DNA sequence: TCAATCAATTGTTATCTAAGGAAATACTTACATATGGTTCGTGCAAACAAACGCAACGAGG
DNA sequence: CCTCGTTGCGTTTGTTTGCACGAACCATATGTAAGTATTTCCTTAGATAACAATTGATTGA
């Protein structure tokens, strides 16, 4: 229907064209019969009827008379919905400046006229005069007088003198100026001037003038002579119960404007003295400012209460404005919410939905089925049946939801898996039942959490829920490739308990005919669940494609592992169940099943694992008692020895040998040593102390202590918590940071005394407050990341670029922090990868490195592999699928259309609460460090020049090239290199943290992307989080989206114009058809906030950050937003160009370019 | 009348009484808030004001506080805490002579608490007022240490005096992590009266 | 009684941006519904009633059905009067009155208006 | 019955064209203009369309060919 | 509240993350039953019609 | 204006169900998931089922050990009552009840509390015993509580094991659970978070005034906010029709939602999305400033 | 001996997601006159409503 | 086939509705005050960080 959205200035003629009449009075309602007043803010003639097809007076109350205007009242008869579209206008008796274009900082009115905003505000508030082409004899045009000077020149000059006051003077200046001649003169000044501050001012002024004269805008339109009026239904005056009315603040602001305008008209009619008229014009200006913004004028005007009135601008900007509260998110029909319970019987693809919830959510479907199956004659009858809940309504409801998925969503949707589709199974209750394996994805527990259910209505939405969002399709993380439906705590405990072996167990040694014999032996009580036995077992191997060769062998295992082996699918080795099966083992086993067998066997295996683990954790009778927290017998000895050392060192301090701080540090060290000793003794006493005998003297086996088994299996707890339970809970640091010299020696099995508990609360509250105040900034970071990368989609299949990045294992300090396998898994090689000896082509050029190629590389010990990256792709407006890689949510290459920018933002952002995080915020904002690194700007020989107060001028001279670049380096910066040396480009001269801008400028795009990915990955790795580098590289590519034209040459650009890099790329592509190019650029690097705010679309940039600035710039420049983005289409309610709508959008282009 | 009604009806510090419990009522009535007209705001309070202070000992509960936007701003009064004539919280202590723990109670304010060394409630007495141990654990100025029997001026009146009424209804509190004790007190403020009180 | 009217006279309207006790994001305007809206069930019922009247008037003699469609504004312009219908049928007004009474009687038959009475 | 769509995604690919083609075909069945091509098992038209895709009986190419031939035979 | 005979054990995933498994005797004895009086006001006003 | 007010007071009775939040005093939250038949519950040698089953994995990660202690002592307390109960079911004597109750109040360590039953008249001792037949209340002050050895001694006074764990049997199968489990008495609370007051659904209802969108939660029968992050999740999927219907026909398109309701009524699950009304409001609001914003290529 | 370039001050903009809670209350011009709108009861013609009489029709005999 | 019961049509008598029309009673809008009288308040708190612009001092030419 509409292709783009155009924004520009509004002329008085345009504002009148919108208008359907002039709001002449401030009246709204008649206070006795509440009908609208004749020419007021709620007027039937101007804005339309208040009842459907009913004339206000009462002479026309039928649809038949539609299309006529009455005579006793002059009210058109039509629908009432037109009240939401009809606008009015107010004819101001005095021009008033638009506050946005006067108080934008920079002020468009001030910059256009080259007049300081101070002078303009002085003239506007009738404090000083301004000459207006007032004769080219004694006073210049832009000169400003005062009362003294104006009166002086009055008798001295009658004619050829024009000095006016207020906004009429500003309008006269803005209308008398001609843009082309001013642009020409300023171009001459710019070309014949050498000063960077004045140069920059001239560039800014020229850009405003050119973007103004190119568009249809006229400067005088920045002074409002006609004021548009919002439709009444958008500023309602509705009745509240009890004879009270609820009104919008816009009514009050408009009433003030109308009152003051009418008073000004009256005063000018009376020919009142200039002082009174000037005061009234000041008041009218203030009223218009308040209506538009209710700020930028010192004091906002408050209403009947003491709260400032909400202005026209306040209803668009902010977290509560239209853009973010009603256009990017919404309240939605066909939705419910309830508490979540567990329901461990469910299959992975289904959820328990309460019958009443389903009955309410599917009401139209039920009405349709009732009518179709003949059980209700009319829709009202079907409604009555559904209200009465007759027996057959439930049968209809069962038929309706048979294969209708529903979307389950938990409140903080940190990533994709926060919404998942499930098949409903109707439950006689009121709490939604959630499969235990999706709780980790939801980050959901069952201590009072709630979930929202949404019904997909159309066939497309239902098929999308089934084929994209179904919980069975989402079993791998989209951040890393790791599985996300791994069994969590009770399942892990059950499998761990059933798989580990005892030393002398009932039924040990006997030889079994298979897993069925093992299960029969255990369930009949003749053998212990974990008794070391031999058993005939039949593995299946899928060496080649398809064929599953069977290998039967006598394995030495336990009864429990043999029992578990029946759950495993065919093409998996038996060794996966011949270990103790902790949390890590089960996750690796599910990953192996997915990578060998596929998706369906993995889903079945996950369900069976959950069922078996629950069953055997139940049978285990695992419990927690006070005896299960065993304290080391040496704890008393250790604390006594540490206290004796403390007393000794305290005496030494009292002997005048060591300062109090050093004594405190020594005490801290010895107490930490004692804490480590206690913890080690506790773990030794609790992990393997269990001693028993097998037909002999004695043996040793791992402990069956319940707490220990929970910690070791990975079900719940960790060595830190276990030591806090049995051993001392270490030293406490007061929230300042100082470690309390006296450490808490009591654990929790024994009590904490009052002092220790007070000290513990010191840090407990600090942690709670920190986590309460952390997710805010992490959410802000995720919002910025999503806004920068929202318009990134896999548009092509292969760009054909050869450029890539070299991935090597990260080593720091002689140890590997992350191997090459996990860095190069799923990325397409950019250039052919040879063996270290150059023997032959190990892997072809453009192969997607799955785990087989990665295994080959590991076997042949290849250290560096050059793989394609999103940051080096050649695709315009998107990226090919071969530069992205594997689509870590699936195993196959990324599909065409996937919104990889949103996925990258969510993957980077959802772990931010585990974080530190301000370091990542700094990296993505590309902030320059406080004391940066002075890198070598150019290659050459270095020398020193003047070294006076104007700090040392360093000169680097190339062998042949010119060397006008000299750096003003401080003396208090320690030079890394000597005075008489030679330095290469992008080298280090001083010492300090390297700013990302300088890394990009001197070393390159690969250098800066490597810097960013390595630093942020260092943060996340330190904190234990796993994120693929695809996502960080996506964010970096979005940060590198602009370029400055160092030499326009024969292109159609300026010099300092910061163009979008894709535009200059296509321009340099096209100009290769010709001969002349002369177009050279320097890539810029902006922060995510700065990169996303400086984007082609003005709607997507106004929608998230400061809206006044973006809207004013787009209005003065006359920007035209072709949607071509996810945010833009989400706002206008169209199919986003990302997923199943991508094709649709492409088709639209097919029809648009014809 | 308008001023009085505006205060008592529509003001931040006058709120609907939590009435789903005896404990909820009692712990609402003795509730301290740093917000309201004349105090901070939950949006821009700052961590330092939210944090537990060593002067909170015996005057403001360390754990009974809401977790969320206003944590450390809605503290609750401790069991024995009082208020000066001037409005400063004071807590009781039993006076210690040379070595005898007398039964006379002095209410010490926060600024007066530093100037003496105060023994702990978990300190022993040999049936006549004298400390069994010659070195007793005390707190003088923010920190705690060991002091000679003939050094202390005051002793804690009871071992319950650091907690609020709700926190002091948790058996085996000393065995519970401070986060979970905070949660437990907050939760037992919300228990619904059942058909028969057991 | 004038005293009661003067006291009832509406006080100053409440701002629709009035915070609710939470004072965070709940404003008065968040609790006010559009009273002049057609519920989807009502609109669907209107459509079904139009269809039912069509399918019921279909089962009437030609002139009786036309008379009934004219006397009420059934899928046409303003309703006609009996005199106008005579002006178009060229018959006496009382004749059209009798015709419409008989048509309504026939439409009152059971097994002919059970769905129509279900519409009540 | 339906649990996962991996054979239909395999047979069509792109995981997005599958949704569009399945929606086209399910709407064809839903409106009284077409009949299932696989034995109905009490399934909804969406699942029936997916099961037809898995069998290979429905593609985006098959659907447009059938639409074209229906148009051509409409001339009669 | 009520003092209840509690056992600490997994029991089949019906107390998985923090879920609680309750016996029917607890419901039969109505020992976690509560009474919830509530007001509902019908106000008749003076409308224009 | 108001002529007459009639207030009706209703008295509901909320029993218990899955979804209701329970809690102990030690920060151990929990939502009821299943209500079990009495013959499915674990039971001990005497055939007495446990009322509640709590996950032991909740305890170690969050160091709230008090509950475990509270359980042990709880058992001990009930144990004393059980003994008293027996001595009251058979009319043993005043002397035996007095002796056992007196022994139960002494319990070893030097506690500041003294109870002398000698001053209790026979009639008063019987009243005390009748009040103690449901269990013996025990006070465990905040930081001056009951030591673990005292808990074991009280467990010994009753005939309960001092380990705090008994062997339990599966009601489903009658098989003995391995690895004895911790059973006792814990004080559970019913929190004011009833699933009766929290379940909520909506197909269509009232709509907001300026923006033609559903309203708030469960008091205006309003819908669920499909906020911006949910939109991001839909965008990360390919779900473009889901997203479009979510933000056009389910929320804001005035003409679209009525057509969708009708189309669903006759089993045609197709939508005519249209332009959401809130974007129209935004256009009229930007135009109400002196800014001309329009749609191109009409 | 002026002005291009640092440096401190001022002003603008930003700070997680959902569910519950309902809003309040000071702050007084009066007496007279012209006019005009609104409410109310009426009349007149039009528009329905009842109950027949006559004639045509079409079934019965 | 003749004759008698049912229906189409017009007629006569009787009743409710739709407009238009005074009449009167209150509602609104507007005017007129002649000891003097002469520049306002009031409000509000314990953020924090980042980023530009603007204004002021230092320094290269
Ligand atoms: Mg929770
Ligand atoms: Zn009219
Ligand atoms: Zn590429």
């Amino acid at each position: 229907e509409f292709d783009a959205i155009k924004i520009a200035l509004a002329s008085p003629d345009m504002i009148r064209s919108w208008s359907f009449g002039e709001v002449k009075k401030p009246e709204t309602i008649n206070y006795r019969t509440f009908k609208p007043e004749r020419d007021g803010l709620f007027c039937a003639r101007i804005f339309g009827p208040v009842k459907d097809y009913e004339c206000l007076c009462g002479k026309y109350k039928r649809l038949k008379h539609r299309g006529v205007i009455c005579e006793k009242c002059g009210v058109e008869v039509t629908q009432t919905k037109v009240r939401r579209e009809r606008m009015g206008h107010i004819e101001l008796a005095s021009p008033t400046a638009h506050i946005w274009f006067l108080k934008s900082l920079p002020s468009r009115i001030g910059l256009l006229l080259d007049m300081p905003l101070r002078d303009i505000e002085r003239v506007l508030y009738f404090e000083s005069y301004v000459v207006i082409e007032g004769g080219m004899t004694n006073l210049e045009r832009q000169q400003i007088l005062t009362e003294e000077q104006y009166l002086d020149a009055l008798e001295e000059f009658g004619d050829e003198f024009d000095a006016k006051m207020g906004a009429e003077a500003i309008q006269a200046l803005l209308k008398s100026m001609d843009l082309e001649q001013e642009c020409e003169q300023l171009r001459e000044e710019l070309n014949e001037t050498n000063s960077e501050t004045k140069r920059k001012k001239l560039t800014k002024r020229i850009k405003l003038l050119e973007a103004f004269v190119q568009s249809g805008n006229k400067p005088e339109w920045m002074i409002l002579t006609v004021l548009p009026v919002l439709p009444p239904d958008l500023r309602p005056l509705v009745p509240l119960d009890g004879g009270r009315f609820a009104t919008s603040d816009l009514n009050d602001l408009y009433r003030r404007v109308i009152n003051r305008n009418n008073r000004l008209k009256r005063l000018l009619d009376l020919a009142a003295p200039d002082i009174i008229v000037r005061n009234e014009k000041r008041m009218l200006q203030e009223a218009v400012d308040a209506l538009l913004d209710n700020g930028r004028r010192g004091r906002a005007i408050t209403g009947s209460n003491k709260r400032p009135l909400k202005s026209l601008a306040d209803m668009i900007k902010g977290k509560q404005g239209r853009f973010r509260q009603n256009l990017l998110g919404k309240r939605v029909d066909y939705s419910g919410r309830s508490v979540i319970t567990v329901g461990p019987y469910l299959r992975l693809h289904q959820c328990g939905l309460p019958k009443k919830m389903a009955l309410e959510l599917f009401k139209p479907f039920i009405y349709g089925k009732l009518e179709l199956r003949g059980l209700a004659t009319t829709i009202k009858a079907a409604k009555k049946m559904v209200e009465r809940e007759e027996a057959v309504v439930w049968d209809i409801l069962d038929e309706v939801i048979r294969e209708h998925p529903v979307l389950l969503n938990r409140a903080p949707t940190l990533h994709r898996l926060g919404i998942q589709a499930f098949e409903p199974v109707l439950i006689e209750g009121k709490a939604i039942q959630l499969h235990p394996l999706v709780c980790a994805a939801y980050n959901a527990d069952f201590d009072g959490d709630q979930m929202a259910v949404h019904v997909p209505l159309t066939l497309e939405a239902q098929l999308e829920a089934r084929a994209l969002m179904m919980s069975t399709n989402n079993i791998l993380s989209p951040a890393n490739g790791e599985p996300i439906i791994v069994p969590s705590q009770d399942v892990v405990l059950g499998l761990y308990y059933m798989t580990r072996d005892c030393v002398n167990a009932k039924g040990e040694g006997m030889v079994l005919t298979g897993p069925k014999e093992a299960e029969r032996l255990y369930r009949s009580g003749l053998a212990s669940l974990h008794a070391r036995v031999k058993v005939r077992i039949t593995e299946y191997e899928k060496d080649a494609n398809g064929e599953l060769v069977a290998k039967t062998s006598l394995k030495d295992t336990t009864v429990g592992r043999a029992i578990l082996w029946m759950i495993v699918p065919k093409g998996l080795p038996y060794s996966i169940v011949n270990q103790a099966l902790g949390k890590k083992a089960i996750s690796k086993m599910l990953n192996t099943c997915y990578r060998i067998l596929g998706l369906k066997p993995t889903v079945i295996f996950a369900d069976q694992i959950m069922y078996t683990g629950f069953a055997y954790a139940a049978r285990s009778g695992a419990s927690v008692g006070i005896d299960d927290m065993v304290i080391p017998e040496k704890k008393h000895e250790i604390i006594s020895e540490a206290e004796a050392e403390v007393a000794e060192i305290q005496e030494q301090f009292q002997s005048g040998l060591v300062t109090a701080g050093e004594r405190y540090n020594k005490v801290i060290d010895i107490w930490a040593a004692a804490n480590d000793r206690v913890s080690k003794a506790m773990m030794d006493n609790l992990q393997t102390e269990t001693v028993i005998n097998r037909d002999g003297q004695e043996e040793k086996q791992v402990s069956f202590n319940s707490i220990y088994m929970m910690a070791d299996s990975g079900a719940r707890g960790s060595a830190a918590q276990i030591r806090q339970l049995a051993g001392m809970r270490g030293l406490m640091a007061k929230p300042d940071g100082s470690i309390i010299e006296t450490p808490i020696t009591a654990n929790f099995r024994e009590g904490l005394n009052v002092l220790q508990y007070f000290i513990s609360t010191h840090g407990a509250r600090k942690g709670l407050a920190d986590t309460a105040l952390k997710t805010a900034n992490s959410g802000y970071l995720t919002r910025r990341l999503v806004d920068v990368a929202q318009d990134l989609v896999v548009t092509e299949d292969d760009c054909g670029t050869h450029e890539g990045i070299m991935m090597t294992p990260v080593i720091e300090g002689g140890d590997v922090k992350e191997p090459l396998r996990d860095r190069v898994l799923g990325r397409v090689t950019a250039e052919d990868v040879l063996k270290p000896g150059t023997a032959d082509i190990l892997v072809p050029r453009n192969t997607l490195l799955h785990e087989q190629w990665c295994d080959l590389l590991e076997e042949n010990s290849v250290d560096a592999v050059k793989v394609r990256s999103v940051v080096s792709c050649d695709t315009d407006f998107g990226v090919c699928a071969h530069c992205y890689g594997r689509d870590l949510a699936r195993g196959h290459i990324i599909n065409k259309g996937e919104a990889i920018g949103v996925i990258a933002a969510q993957s980077i952002g959802e772990p931010g609460t585990q974080l530190g995080l301000p370091r990542v915020a700094d990296l993505f904002e590309a902030r320059r460090p406080k004391e940066p690194a002075i890198l070598a700007e150019i290659s050459g020989i270095v020398s020193f020049g003047k070294e006076t107060k104007g700090k040392r001028r360093l000169v680097i001279t190339p062998v042949d090239g010119s060397d006008p670049y000299e750096e003003m380096i401080p003396k208090w910066r320690q030079l890394n290199v000597f005075e008489g040396e030679r330095v290469e480009r992008g080298d280090v001269i001083s010492d300090g943290p390297e700013a990302p801008h300088d890394i990009l400028r001197l070393r390159g795009v690969h250098a800066v992307t490597r810097y960013i990915v390595n630093e942020v990955q260092d943060v996340y790795r330190l904190q234990g989080v796993k994120i693929n580098d695809k996502h960080i590289e996506v964010i970096v590519r979005q940060m590198l989206r602009k370029a400055t034209i160092v030499n326009a040459g024969s292109s159609d650009f300026l010099e300092g114009e910061q163009v979008e890099y894709s535009r200059v790329k296509i321009a340099n592509r096209e100009l290769e058809a010709n001969g002349k190019v002369g177009a050279t650029y320097s890539r810029d690097l902006l922060g995510i906030t700065k990169a996303s705010l400086a984007t082609e679309s003005f709607i997507s940039a106004a929608s998230f950050q400061e809206t006044t600035r973006v809207l004013t710039e787009a209005a003065v420049a006359g920007k035209r937003d072709e949607l071509r983005g996810l945010k833009e289409n989400v706002i206008v309610g169209r199919l986003i160009p990302a997923g199943t709508g991508y094709a649709y959008h492409q088709d639209r282009m097919r029809r648009r370019a014809a | 009348s308008a001023a009085v009604k505006e205060f008592f009806g529509s003001s931040q510090l006058s709120q609907f009484m939590d009435q789903n419990n005896p404990l909820s009522e009692i712990t609402h009535k003795r509730r301290i808030s740093a917000l309201g007209p004349g105090g901070l705001t939950r949006e821009r309070a700052g961590f330092e004001v939210r944090d537990v202070h060593p002067t909170h000992y015996g005057r403001v509960c360390p754990i009974e506080t809401p977790e969320g936007p206003n944590i450390g701003l809605i503290n609750s009064l401790s069991v024995y805490a009082q208020t000066n004539e001037y409005g400063f919280l004071e807590t009781p202590y039993r006076k210690v002579t040379d070595g005898v723990v007398t039964d006379e109670i002095h209410y010490l304010s926060a600024i007066e608490e530093g100037n003496y060394v105060i023994a702990q409630a978990n300190s022993n007495l040999d049936e006549e007022g004298h400390f069994v141990e010659d070195l007793v654990t005390c707190r003088s100025k923010g920190e705690s240490s060991l002091f000679s029997r003939d050094q202390v001026d005051y002793m804690d009146v009871s071992t319950q005096q650091v907690v609020s009424v709700g926190a002091s209804l948790i058996p085996f509190l000393e065995h519970d992590d401070a986060n979970r004790a905070l949660m437990g007190a907050n939760m037992q403020r919300q228990a619904v009266p059942t058909l028969r009180a057991d | 009684d004038k005293i009661r009217k003067v006291l009832k006279i509406a006080k100053e309207p409440i701002s629709m941006e009035t915070p609710i006790g939470d004072d965070e994001d709940s404003h008065l305007g968040d609790f006010i519904e559009d009273t002049t809206l057609e519920l989807p069930l009502d609109s669907a019922t209107t459509e079904s009633l139009r269809a039912a009247t069509h399918d019921v008037l279909a089962g009437l003699t030609a002139r009786e059905a036309k008379v009934l469609r004219m006397r009420f504004g059934i899928d046409m312009n303003t309703d006609y009067t009996l005199e106008e219908v005579g002006k178009q049928f060229d018959v006496t007004r009382e004749r059209i009155r009798q015709i419409e009474a008989k048509a309504l009687r026939k439409l009152r038959h059971p097994s002919r208006s059970e769905v129509l009475r279900s519409f009540l | 019955a339906r649990v996962t769509v991996q054979d239909a995604v395999e047979k069509i690919g792109n995981r997005f064209d599958l949704v569009l083609v399945a929606a086209r075909r399910a709407r064809q069945m839903q409106v009284g203009g077409k009949d299932p091509l696989v034995p109905e098992e009490n399934d909804k038209t969406t699942v029936i369309a997916l099961r037809e895709i898995e069998e290979g009986l429905i593609n985006n190419q098959i659907l447009d060919v059938r639409e074209r031939q229906e148009q051509q035979e409409q001339e009669a | 509240g009520q003092n209840m005979r509690v056992a600490f054990m997994p029991w089949n995933g019906y107390n998985f993350e923090d879920s609680i498994l309750v016996s029917e005797r607890v419901v039969q004895e109505d020992r976690f039953t509560t009474i919830h009086i509530q007001e509902l006001a019908c106000v008749s006003r003076d409308t224009k019609l | 204006g108001v002529l007459k007010i009639v207030k009706v007071y209703l008295a509901v009775k909320r029993r218990i169900q899955p979804g209701d939040k329970m809690a102990g005093r030690h920060g151990n939250k929990g939502v009821i998931s299943k209500i079990n038949p009495i013959e499915d519950m674990p039971y001990d040698e005497n055939g007495t089922p446990v009322d509640i089953v709590l996950n032991p994995l909740g305890v170690p990660s969050r160091m709230n050990i008090g509950q475990i202690l509270e359980t042990h002592l709880g058992m001990a307390a009930k144990g004393i009552g059980d003994k008293i109960n027996a001595m009251l079911k058979q009319q043993q004597e005043v002397a035996k009840l007095r002796e056992f109750i007196q022994r139960a109040y002494d319990l070893g360590a030097d506690v500041r509390q003294k109870v002398d039953l000698s001053t209790f008249s026979d009639e008063e001792v019987m009243r005390l015993a009748e009040n103690l037949r449901k269990g013996m209340p025990i006070a465990t002050p905040v930081f001056d509580g009951a030591k673990e050895a005292e808990i074991k001694e009280l467990l010994k006074l009753g005939d309960l094991p001092t380990s705090g764990q008994i062997r339990l049997y599966d009601g489903r199968t009658g098989e003995q659970f391995e690895r004895p489990v911790t059973v006792g008495y814990m004080y559970m609370l019913k929190l004011n978070h009833l699933v009766d007051d929290k379940m909520h659904a909506r197909s269509t209802g009232s709509y907001s005034l300026v923006t033609q969108q559903p309203l708030g939660g469960k008091a205006q029968f309003g819908g669920q906010r499909f906020g911006e992050m949910e939109v991001w999740a839909l965008e990360a999927y390919g779900a473009a029709y889901t997203l479009q219907e979510m933000l056009t026909v389910k929320s804001d398109d005035v003409n679209g939602r009525t057509k969708m309701y009708k189309n669903i009524v006759d089993g045609n699950h197709q939508m005519e999305p249209g332009m959401p009304e809130s974007f129209n409001v935004l256009l009229k609001e930007i135009r109400s400033l002196g800014i001309n914003i329009e749609l191109e290529d009409e």
